[PDB]
């Protein structure tokens, strides 16, 4: 059900994405051990995901949310990155497979740092990096990331 | 895991690295549409 819209660099909505993945680029603690050492990101391709049985199941959940917080959704976008990107557009994002060993549990995590992100990408802490060469800062290799609307609802402040 | 009961996601806020931005986190991935997919590179530091 799946279909992807490749947006032109020329479009002002590239642009803001672009911007956000730019913009929100940090230095980490690691010194770039998981994710590379970068300051900034050459952007190939933005391709906006239409799958109306996945939207309409996130509508569904927005409203049941917003109508148990005051008409809030308290909707964002944040960014995703696991190696599980190609199957999150198809079927949608599943609990089943949630980040078990995360800082708050197992559950769907998402960053306001596309850099945090880019961590994940080639799977936890890098894993072995990109596949052809093994090496989480690779500067060849095509990476993806999810830009997301993410319904957050009534949050739980957690001080980490 | 479930939300914290009375809610519908966690925040990670950052209380040590001044410059880090939130985390989230969501318990049903109904939560979440994935708007934009992003192909790209790392590059090189000058
Ligand atoms: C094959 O899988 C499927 C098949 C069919 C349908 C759907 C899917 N998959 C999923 O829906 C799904 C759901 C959750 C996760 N994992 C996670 O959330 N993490 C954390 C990875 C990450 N951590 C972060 C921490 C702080 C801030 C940002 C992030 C971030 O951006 N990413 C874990 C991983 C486990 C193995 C490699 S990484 C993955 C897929
Ligand atoms: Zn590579």
């Amino acid at each position: 059900g799946t279909i992807l819209i490749d947006l032109s660099p020329d479009d002002k909505e590239f642009q803001s994405v672009e911007e956000e993945m730019q913009s929100t680029v940090r230095e980490h603690r690691d010194g770039g051990h998981a994710g590379g050492i970068f300051n900034r990101y050459n952007i190939l391709k933005i391709q906006k995901v239409c799958n109306k049985k996945l939207w309409e199941r996130y509508t569904h959940r927005r409203k049941e949310v917003s109508e148990e917080n005051h008409n809030h959704a308290n909707e964002r976008m944040l960014f995703h990155g696991s190696p599980f990107v190609n199957a999150i557009i198809h079927k949608g994002f599943d609990e089943r497979h949630a980040y078990i060993g995360g800082m708050f549990g197992a559950g769907i995590y998402f960053a306001e740092n596309s850099s945090k992100s880019n961590q994940y990408v080639y799977g936890i802490g890098g894993g072995t990096g990109c596949p052809v060469h093994k090496d989480r800062s690779c500067y060849i290799c095509h990476r993806q990331l999810l830009f997301c609307r993410v319904t957050l609802g009534k949050s739980f402040l957690q001080f980490s | 895991a479930h939300s914290p009961p009375g809610h519908h996601s966690v925040t990670g806020r950052p209380s040590v690295n001044g410059l880090a931005l939130a985390e989230y986190v969501i318990y049903r991935g109904e939560q979440a549409y994935p708007e934009y997919l992003i192909t790209y590179q790392i590059m090189r530091p000058e």
